[PDB]
């Protein structure tokens, strides 16, 4: 009775990973697994709404904590999160600009989820599916400015 | 089981290997037909794996080798006393340490160096020193200099005597593998003898020679009228007014009344006020509780008499799930290779010069050593770079060992082939953690410049504007100088000055003062650790891509040091592990010049300086907090604010300095050449000049060649080191005599 | 796959090469169903690439028009604000120039 | 050789732990190469990519990324145990081919069963000067 | 990917074959030398420029001669 | 006076040079007692100081807005003015030593050359020859001279390695 935690993936030596109790952890799995972005029967769409209403809430505090009008009162909650709304849609052209060039062709080979049982394709890898999901990813964005913005304005604490 | 296994004369004793100079190489055997063959002649000089594939003879090389480089070590320190007791000013010094200036070293009228013999006071002129010799000879009980010249005689016989141990060893009695590969009794020897046997003998000598010559000699007594050390050796009465407990006379030793010998072993905290340095009876408690530290220590093992650790026993019992194999197979390999112990002796030995560096800086253990700026900063200096080099090799001889002493026969899931099977998550996590570190530390320095430059100071990364207080190591200072209150009761003041809360002094130059951290030392603790993790991630990249690579799955078959496998796969220049070091030394460079950089500036900041009776002036403006958060204030006020007195060394006791700082600086420069460039085109010129050479027949027999790739990678990175570490040195040193 | 020891089948190369999604599922809707209308609406309109691309360079171009014409000086940004009286004259080493 | 072998999907791998070094994302997009040799018993060897791995005595296959890989490995083995191994790459559609000798008896040998190709009749440097060869698209070696 | 090519000045000591650890290179019968024996590059798509043929080769000029130019991903040597 | 230079005779920021250089090294003199080893030392630099200032003056030298003394190298004018021994005959001076190292090295080079392995003689050095040759380059213009015209001095091409542009 070694117990031989550190193993390959599917036990195979022949592959990148091997699996670790950073990745073989039940809970690192399910919360990894549960993340938005690894929701394969999810629309993309609705797969950018979560991920820009994260990362644009985000992306507000910085900006405003650590923005060149930080000291002026009433004015840097608004400077941090209109620059923020910036950089989301910033972002949002980028996000657009990848999918334009890593969806030109079409993918062939699949997942292979683990013990076989692989879906047709994912809608994210495709062109107008990451498409959909830089759309979702910049509404998502926007409207999580405005609540950290908006939640900027009422509170009974700090910002 | 362990004995003493002796070949006698293995090795007859002629000069007939003295008349072919190459002859430990079979390829260099034949003759000098390129110019590269001198070259190769220096360089496999001391390569011995190459010249033998048996351990025993490498073994005994070795051996001899460690002999001759101890008998010349006690040749320079012998010659170093010699000069300390033939042209110094050690006998004006003693007698006023914080007026003279030390010198021991005597140029000659010869060409202009008359002016290079300065003024250093008491009626003598000579350079004036920095390895800080006369703090050591004030400490261990020196007076005279009789005892300097016997001390170099010893020394030279000595020298002489390590050089016919090694003659001896090799040639007339050289060991079997056998002997060496006793490494429980070497360890043994190693820890209770050496270690244990000179800390013991160091306690006795400070405890019965250099105390009561310290206790008289800060007691304004005259060296001239101080008791000889063997007076106080033989005769307990004289002994005894000095320090009371001599009376009992080694009755509390062995009666375990060890508290009577709190006069002389005392456990104080802090300096001695009148000399700036530290309590000898201190360092005779420490050096005695050292002693018994490694005499406890070295009976760990087990060689003969069964009881004991067997290491083999102790590595394979260690064995933890997430590691496989345990510790399997390291005994094996560290009694087998050379280049896996040199490795790790000397990544231990750099790391522990870096310690003394520090501690040295820290807690000044001589006296007047704290007050003679110019000496601490140099051994800070020194130490520093030593132990740099040191742990740089280190990785040079782990990659080494990796090419060839690496065998996967005993090695399957043990550690090593572990770190072997994982290298590219280590090196992905290392990258990872090397730009992180890089951009919020020199991108908070360049924004730091951008908000100076733009007017906007507010902005910056600075005490008065928005600021990373170091609060770890402030925490760690409080808790230091709160430590004798609570946890270390007995302890009579805090360890060091640096996180204390008074001011020592010795002839009105502040000795040392406590020291405040603030954003500017954050930002350049974090460039440290920034650019120790990048040297560090070269140097494991380079040892651990020394096998094999994706790039070139075949790198152990092609060497250690080779210069590429071709322009294929895009280019492969560099690729070898020998070339990692190469940039690892310049990497080191870069880091230990920032280090020592941060040392000088914060030391002359907010250390060094002048006392007065309206406060504590520095010998800077305290500038330290304002001006070390951005690049620019960092050079106006360190390489431009100082080194005012280099250029203007000329026609005065330092303009050597300048002459050496600026020949470091054609040093450095030339080293580019070297660099950037490569051979092909060094060749063609060499051929055109080989073609005038023929035009009028003084044709040599022996074709000149251009360097090689490794040959001139290894030329750049000498000049450029030796020029980096000559313009710090000259800056430096030039710098703090003409100031401090 | 992978019965004993053998890791190649050359029918099933999707498992031979390591094509393994480690974190993958295929749960549909996990969001409650009034939910995904409000936001399907949202980017039906920006959907398709050609309209997001548009409407990012939409809000782009005006928003930094928007700034200095009428983005700076309601701020108080530090460059439409103006000198009070420095740097007329330069040069310490004597001619004064301006 | 006599008859060209095809490798069997059946045939067992050395026992190995998990290694960062192996393949990648371009086995699954592009082809991935495919090592084969028959052991008579257990030994240690070292992958090109990776640590040691004991090898099954009898058939074994290897998966490497890149051809050099499967060479480096061919070669240690030939040195270290007179092994003589073989490799092959599989195709993204699963096509397979034979790289290493389609005569046998490797490039060491001549065999007289291989046409000379890419060979110029003329002397090293005798090849005329690019102005002679300019705007044609034909490199002077290329002649 | 690159050009490989061999001259006639090849006399066949077959070491440039065993220095290449790609497989690019091939050993064909001859007349023009003592060894019966000329190097050939039937897989020269497979070659990366290496240079280890130029390395192995022991005659003045060198008999195999390879040309570095239009990179593709075998002959950049990328596992990715 | 050629090129607007004084002579360091006559030259006013030459004396004031001297008085300046005397100055210095006097203020170091204040500090040791007359009969101490540094103070020997100390006045045998300003003896060496005076006698340099004195013999680098009424030689011909001259100086100009500078104190610090000039050196004529056009020949002729070097000639004419007394400034021969400035660059004009060191010129001569070195290029009878410069052209004593390149003979004996030919002659060392010719020597060895007809000999069994003569790459080792270049590592492994004979001192009875060198030496020979050494105290035999004393005519070494002469020597070079009747080898030019004969043709042992140089070589034609046709057994030089030349370049195959
Ligand atoms: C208690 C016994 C003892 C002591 C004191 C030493 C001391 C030393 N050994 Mg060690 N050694 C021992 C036992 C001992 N050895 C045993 C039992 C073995 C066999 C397993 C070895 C095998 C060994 C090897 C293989 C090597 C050493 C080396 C060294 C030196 C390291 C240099 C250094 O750190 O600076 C300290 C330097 C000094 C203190 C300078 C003074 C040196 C004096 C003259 C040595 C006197 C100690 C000696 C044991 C006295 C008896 C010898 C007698 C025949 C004259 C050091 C002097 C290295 C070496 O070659 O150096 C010799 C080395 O590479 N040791
Ligand atoms: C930050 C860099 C880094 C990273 C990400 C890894 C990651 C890994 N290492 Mg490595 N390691 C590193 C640096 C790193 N290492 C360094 C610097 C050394 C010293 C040379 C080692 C020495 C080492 C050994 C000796 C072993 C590993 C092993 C492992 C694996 C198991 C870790 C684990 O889950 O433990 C559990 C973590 C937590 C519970 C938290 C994993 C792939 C093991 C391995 O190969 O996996 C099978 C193994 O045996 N590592
Ligand atoms: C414990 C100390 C120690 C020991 C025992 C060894 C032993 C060895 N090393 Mg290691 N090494 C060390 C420290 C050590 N090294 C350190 C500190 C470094 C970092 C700089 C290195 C870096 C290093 C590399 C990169 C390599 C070695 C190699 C070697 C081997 C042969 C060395 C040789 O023949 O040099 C011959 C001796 C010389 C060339 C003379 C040194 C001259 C240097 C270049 C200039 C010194 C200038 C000086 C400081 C100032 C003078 C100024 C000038 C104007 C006069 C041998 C196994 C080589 C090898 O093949 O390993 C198997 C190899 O590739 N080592
Ligand atoms: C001072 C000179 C210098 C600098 C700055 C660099 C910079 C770099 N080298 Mg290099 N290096 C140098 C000299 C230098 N090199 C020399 C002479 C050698 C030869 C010995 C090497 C040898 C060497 C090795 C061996 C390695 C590096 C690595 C690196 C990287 C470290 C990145 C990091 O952590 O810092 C953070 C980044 C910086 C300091 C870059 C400047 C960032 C500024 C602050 C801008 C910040 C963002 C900015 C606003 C963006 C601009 C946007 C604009 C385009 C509109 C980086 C690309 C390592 C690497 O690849 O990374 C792990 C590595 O392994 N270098
Ligand atoms: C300022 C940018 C902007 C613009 C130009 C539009 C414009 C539009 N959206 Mg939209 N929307 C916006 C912001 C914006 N919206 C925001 C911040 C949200 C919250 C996430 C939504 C949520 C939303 C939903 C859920 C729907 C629309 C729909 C619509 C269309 C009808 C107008 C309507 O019902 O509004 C609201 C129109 C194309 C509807 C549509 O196209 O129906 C077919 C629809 O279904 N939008
Ligand atoms: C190429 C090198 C060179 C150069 C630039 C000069 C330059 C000069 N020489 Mg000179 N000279 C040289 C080589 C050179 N010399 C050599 C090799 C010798 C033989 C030793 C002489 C011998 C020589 C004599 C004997 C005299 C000069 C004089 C002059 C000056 C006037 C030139 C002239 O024709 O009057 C200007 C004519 C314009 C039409 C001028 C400064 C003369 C001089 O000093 O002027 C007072 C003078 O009398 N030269
Ligand atoms: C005595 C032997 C000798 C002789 C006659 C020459 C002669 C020549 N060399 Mg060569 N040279 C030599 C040795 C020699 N060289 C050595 C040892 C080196 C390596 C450092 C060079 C490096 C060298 C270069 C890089 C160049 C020349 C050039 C030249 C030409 C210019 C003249 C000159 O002074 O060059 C200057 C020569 C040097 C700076 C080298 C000085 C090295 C010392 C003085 C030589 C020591 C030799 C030794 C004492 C002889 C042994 C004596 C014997 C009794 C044992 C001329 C054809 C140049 C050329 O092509 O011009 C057309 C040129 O570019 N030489
Ligand atoms: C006195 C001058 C030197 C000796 C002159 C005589 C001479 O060369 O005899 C020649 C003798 C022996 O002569 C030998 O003969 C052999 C057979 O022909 C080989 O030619 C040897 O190369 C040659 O040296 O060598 C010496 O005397 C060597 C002198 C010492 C080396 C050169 C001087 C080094 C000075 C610095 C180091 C020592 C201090
Ligand atoms: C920062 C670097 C983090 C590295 C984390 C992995 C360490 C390497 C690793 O996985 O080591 C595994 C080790 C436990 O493994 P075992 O107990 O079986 O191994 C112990 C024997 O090697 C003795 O756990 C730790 O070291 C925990 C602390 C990590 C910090
Ligand atoms: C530095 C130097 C020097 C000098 C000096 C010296 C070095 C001297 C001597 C010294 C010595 C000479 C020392 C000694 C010491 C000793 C010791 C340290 C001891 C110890 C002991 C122990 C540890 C134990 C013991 C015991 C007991 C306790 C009990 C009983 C038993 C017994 C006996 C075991 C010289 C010149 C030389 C060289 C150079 C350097
Ligand atoms: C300059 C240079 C050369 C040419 C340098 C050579 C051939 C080495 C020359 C060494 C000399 C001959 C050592 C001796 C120097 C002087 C002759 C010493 C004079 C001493 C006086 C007392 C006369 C290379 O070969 C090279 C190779 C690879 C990368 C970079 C370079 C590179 O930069
Ligand atoms: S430039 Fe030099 S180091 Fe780089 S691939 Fe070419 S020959 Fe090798």
């Amino acid at each position: 009775k070694p117990q031989q935690v550190i193993q390959p993936i599917n036990g195979d030596p022949f592959v990148g990973m091997l699996e670790t109790p950073v990745t073989s952890a039940p809970i690192v799995a399910n919360y990894l697994s549960n993340l938005p972005a690894y929701r394969t029967g999810v629309a993309p769409n609705l797969r950018g709404v979560e991920i820009g209403l994260a990362h644009g809430f985000l992306l507000a505090g910085p900006f405003i904590k650590l923005g060149p009008l930080r000291d002026v009162p009433g004015t840097a909650e608004v400077v941090g999160c209109m620059s923020a709304a910036g950089l989301v849609l910033i972002l949002a052209l980028c996000l657009s600009l990848y999918g334009n060039a890593a969806f030109q062709n079409q993918p062939s080979m699949g997942k292979k989820t683990l013990s076989g049982r692989p879906l047709p394709q994912d809608p994210l890898m495709s062109e107008e599916g990451w498409a959909k999901f830089a759309a979702g990813f910049t509404v998502g964005g926007l409207s999580g400015v405005a609540w950290a913005y908006i939640l900027t304005q009422i509170l009974p604490y700090y910002s | 089981k362990v004995k003493i296994a002796v070949d006698r004369n293995p090795v007859e004793t002629n000069f007939e290997k003295w008349a072919k100079p190459g002859h430990f190489s079979r390829a260099l055997a034949k003759g000098p037909n390129t110019t590269t063959w001198i070259w190769n002649l220096h360089a496999d000089a001391h390569d011995f794996d190459n010249h033998t594939s048996d351990l025993e003879e490498i073994s005994r090389k070795v051996f001899s080798a460690h002999f001759g480089q101890l008998g010349i070590i006690l040749i320079w320190l012998s010659g170093m006393y010699f000069h300390g007791a033939r042209f110094s000013n050690y006998e004006g010094w003693l007698s006023d340490p914080t007026h003279i200036k030390p010198s021991a070293q005597v140029v000659w009228p010869i060409v202009g160096q008359e002016i290079l013999n300065g003024d250093v006071g008491g009626g003598f002129q000579g350079i004036q020193i920095t390895s800080g010799f006369f703090q050591l000879w004030r400490a261990s009980g020196i007076t005279s200099e009789l005892q300097l010249y016997s001390t170099a005689i010893g020394g030279l016989v000595l020298a002489a005597a390590c050089f016919f141990a090694g003659w001896f060893h090799y040639h007339k009695a050289a060991p079997k593998l056998e002997w060496f590969q006793n490494v429980e009794s070497m360890l043994n020897h190693h820890l209770a003898g050496l270690l244990g046997l000179g800390s013991l003998a160091w306690a006795g000598h400070q405890i019965h020679v250099s105390l009561p010559v310290n206790k008289l000699l800060d007691a304004g007594v005259d060296p001239k009228e101080i008791p000889l050390p063997h007076e106080f050796l033989l005769n307990q009465s004289i002994i005894a007014d000095l320090y009371p407990s001599f009376s009992k006379g080694l009755a509390p030793f062995f009666t375990l009344n060890w508290a009577e010998y709190s006069d002389f072993l005392t456990f104080k905290g802090g300096l001695n006020p009148v000399t700036g340095g530290l309590w000898l009876s201190d360092t005779a408690h420490h050096h005695l509780a050292i002693a018994v530290l490694f005499l406890v220590a070295g009976h760990q093992y087990r060689t003969n008499w069964g009881i004991g650790h067997s290491i083999k026993d102790i590595l394979e019992s260690h064995k933890g799930p997430f590691t496989g194999n345990g510790h399997a197979g390291l005994y094996e390999i560290l009694t087998t290779s050379w280049h896996a112990q040199l490795a790790i002796n000397l990544a231990l030995f750099g790391s522990l010069s870096i310690i003394v560096a520090h501690h040295m800086y820290a807690m000044p253990p001589y006296p007047y050593l704290a007050t003679d700026y110019g000496t601490q900063l140099s051994l800070f200096t020194h130490h520093m770079w030593i132990g740099g080099f040191c742990v740089v090799g280190a990785g040079a001889h782990a990659a080494i060992f990796m090419v060839r002493d690496y065998d996967p026969t005993n090695n399957y899931n043990n550690l090593l082939d572990r770190v072997i099977r994982h290298r590219d998550a280590i090196i992905s996590h290392l990258n990872w953690v090397s730009i992180f570190l890089g951009f919020h530390s020199f991108g908070l320095y360049i924004h730091n410049d951008t908000m100076s430059a733009l007017g906007r100071p507010q902005d910056m990364f600075s005490d008065t504007a928005i600021q990373l207080q170091p609060v770890f190591a402030q925490w760690i200072q409080n808790t230091h100088f709160t430590a004798p209150q609570l946890t270390a009761p007995n302890a009579l003041a805090a360890t060091s000055l640096t996180w204390g809360g008074d001011v020592v002094a010795v002839g009105g130059k502040v000795a040392m003062m406590p020291i405040a951290l603030g954003t500017s030392d954050f930002l350049v603790h974090h460039i440290h650790a920034f650019t120790i993790h990048v040297t560090v991630l070269i140097l494991l990249k380079g040892v651990l891509f020394a096998r094999s690579s994706r790039l070139i799955p075949d790198k152990a078959n092609l060497g250690f040091r080779f210069p590429c496998d071709g322009p294929g796969r895009g280019g492969t220049c560099q690729v070898s592990a020998w070339d990692h070091v190469f940039l690892g030394l310049f990497w080191m460079y870069n880091s230990l010049s920032i280090v020592i950089f941060h040392f000088s500036w914060k030391m002359q900041s907010d250390v060094w300086g002048t006392v007065t009776d309206s406060g504590v002036s520095h010998i800077t403006g305290g500038n330290f907090a304002q001006s070390a958060n951005t690049i620019n204030g960092w050079l106006r006020d360190f390489l431009w604010a100082q080194s005012s007195q280099v250029i203007q060394s000329y026609g005065s006791a330092l303009s050597a300095y300048g002459l050496m700082f600026l020949g470091a600086h054609f040093v450095w420069a030339f080293s580019l050449m070297f660099l950037f460039s490569g051979r092909g085109y060094w060749q063609e010129l060499i051929e055109s000049i080989v073609w005038a050479h023929n035009k009028l027949r003084v044709a040599p027999s022996i074709q000149p060649r251009a360097l090689s790739i490794t040959q001139g990678r290894a030329v750049g990175v000498a000049h450029y080191l030796l020029g980096g570490i000559a313009t710090t040195w000259s800056f430096f040193l030039a710098r703090i005599i003409a100031v401090g | 796959y992978g019965e004993q020891s053998k890791y190649f089948d050359l029918q099933d190369l999707e498992n031979t090469t390591g094509a393994w999604d480690l974190y993958g599922v295929d749960e549909k809707k996990r969001y409650p169903g009034l939910q995904e209308e409000f936001f399907q609406r949202a980017t039906d309109a920006v959907s398709r690439r050609e309209a997001l691309n548009g409407f990012v360079a939409l809000t782009g171009v005006a928003s930094i028009a928007l700034f200095g014409l009428k983005g700076a000086s309601t701020l108080e940004l530090p460059i439409t604000k103006g000198p009070r009286m420095e740097k007329t004259e330069n040069g310490k080493g004597g001619i004064l120039r301006s | 050789p006599w008859k060209q072998p095809e490798l069997d999907p059946d045939t067992p791998s050395p026992i190995f732990g998990g290694s960062t070094g192996g393949l990648l994302r371009k086995a699954q997009v592009e082809e991935f190469y495919v090592t084969t040799w028959e052991s008579p018993k257990e030994q240690i060897f070292e992958m090109p990519t990776g640590g040691a791995a004991i090898m099954r005595k009898g058939p074994n296959l290897l998966k490497l990324a890149r051809k050099e890989h499967c060479l480096a490995l061919t070669t240690q083995l030939r040195t270290k145990f007179r092994m003589s191994p073989c490799f092959y790459r599989v195709y993204a559609d699963g096509k397979v081919e034979y790289l290493h000798p389609k005569d046998g008896v490797y490039p060491e040998k001549v065999n007289a069963g291989r046409v000379g190709v890419n060979q110029n009749m003329r002397s090293i440097g005798k090849n005329v000067d690019p102005i002679k060869v300019k705007f044609t698209g034909s490199e002077p070696f290329e002649i | 990917a690159h050009v490989v090519k061999i001259y006639d000045t090849c006399i066949g000591c077959t070491q440039c074959v065993r220095a290449c650890p790609l497989d690019v290179l091939e050993m064909v019968p001859w007349d023009g030398c003592k060894a019966a024996q000329m190097a050939s590059s039937p897989r020269t798509e497979d070659c990366v420029g290496c240079k280890r043929c130029e390395t192995a080769c022991p005659t003045d000029f060198l008999s195999v001669r390879v040309y570095l130019g239009n990179e593709s991903t075998r002959s950049l040597g990328l596992a990715y | 006076d050629i090129a607007g230079l004084t002579p360091c005779s006559e030259s006013k920021a030459y004396n004031k040079l001297e008085r300046k250089e005397l100055k210095v090294l006097d203020k170091r003199l204040k500090k040791y007692e007359p009969g101490s080893a540094p103070y020997l030392a100390l006045q045998a630099t300003k003896e060496r100081t005076e006698n340099r200032f004195k013999t680098y003056a009424k030689q011909g030298l001259l100086c100009g807005n500078d104190g610090l003394p000039h050196l004529i190298s056009d020949p002729g004018l070097a000639l004419r003015f007394n400034h021969a021994g400035e660059v004009f005959i060191p010129t001569f001076g070195f290029l009878y030593v410069a052209g004593y190292i390149g003979h004996v090295g030919r002659q060392y080079i010719i020597l060895s050359k007809e000999d069994a392995k003569p790459t080792d003689k270049e590592i492994i050095l004979d001192v009875p020859l060198a030496l020979k040759l050494a105290f035999q380059g004393w005519a070494w213009p002469l020597a070079s001279i009747q080898e030019l015209r004969n043709g042992s001095l140089l070589e034609k091409d046709e057994n030089i390695t030349v370049s195959p542009r």
